[PDB]
C-alpha cells in the first residue's frame, strides 16, 4: 500500500515539475464512521463475555443442549442455502 | 468471530 502510494506521489511531482484533498478527508470521516460503530459492537461484546464468565464456574449445563440445538438449526439453514447456491450454479451450467 | 458470535447470542441471552 505505500509502495503504491509512493508510485502514485512520484507521478504526481513528474507532472507537477483542492478539491481533491477535500474528497479525501471527507472519505477519511465516512470510513472511521462505521469503525466508531464496530468499536461500540466489540464493547458491547466484551462487557457480555465478561457478564458470561461471572457465570463461569459450574453454572447451568443446559445451556449447551440450548446452544446445541442452536447448532443443528443454524447448520440446518446453512446447508438450505448451500444446495439453493449450488443448485443455481448447476442450473446456469445447463444453461 | 465465534468469540463475538457467542457475544451477541448469549448477550441475547444474559
Amino acid at each position: 500500500e505505500e509502495l503504491k502510494n509512493a508510485e502514485i506521489a512520484l507521478r504526481t511531482q513528474k507532472t507537477p515539475p483542492n478539491t481533491a484533498p477535500a474528497d479525501y478527508f471527507h472519505t477519511l470521516v465516512q470510513q472511521f464512521e462505521v469503525q466508531l460503530q464496530q468499536y461500540r459492537q466489540q464493547i458491547e461484546e466484551l462487557e457480555n463475555h465478561l457478564a458470561t464468565q461471572s457465570n463461569t464456574l459450574h453454572l447451568s449445563p443446559q445451556d449447551l443442549s440450548m446452544a446445541m440445538q442452536k447448532l443443528y438449526q443454524t447448520f440446518v439453514a446453512l446447508a438450505a442455502q448451500l444446495q439453493a447456491v449450488n443448485e443455481n450454479f448447476k442450473m446456469l451450467k445447463e444453461q | 468471530l465465534q468469540e463475538i458470535q457467542q457475544a451477541g447470542e448469549r448477550l441475547r441471552s444474559k
